[PDB]
């Protein structure tokens, strides 16, 4: 980018912005009563 | 799931213990005595 004594209109720049963008996206299990409870492993639950 | 009877597989798997046991047991009283009690008891000494 140069200059003279005279001066003027002479290095004009300019600038820009870019962009991102993203996104949010997204299971269970049943049982019965009798296996609960007939089961031999009364913390089958836990 | 479910837990069908052993034989037919449980849903979560084996199964290990399927009977509950009774711990005290079942006995037959003792015949009531009769001719034992009418009795005469002589002694055989040893020796003789």
């Amino acid at each position: 980018p140069a200059l003279t004594e005279n001066g003027g209109r002479v290095n004009r720049v300019g600038f820009t912005r870019i962009q991102l963008i993203g996104s949010i996206k997204k299971f269970f299990y049943e049982w019965t009563q009798e296996a609960m409870d007939f089961d031999t492993d009364e913390e089958l639950d836990s | 799931k479910y837990n069908a009877p052993n034989t037919t597989p449980s849903s979560i798997g084996p199964q290990i213990r399927l009977d509950y046991y009774y711990k005290k047991a079942l006995v037959d009283a003792a015949k009531e005595m009769y001719f034992g009690q009418l009795a005469e008891v002589t002694n055989m000494p040893k020796n003789m």
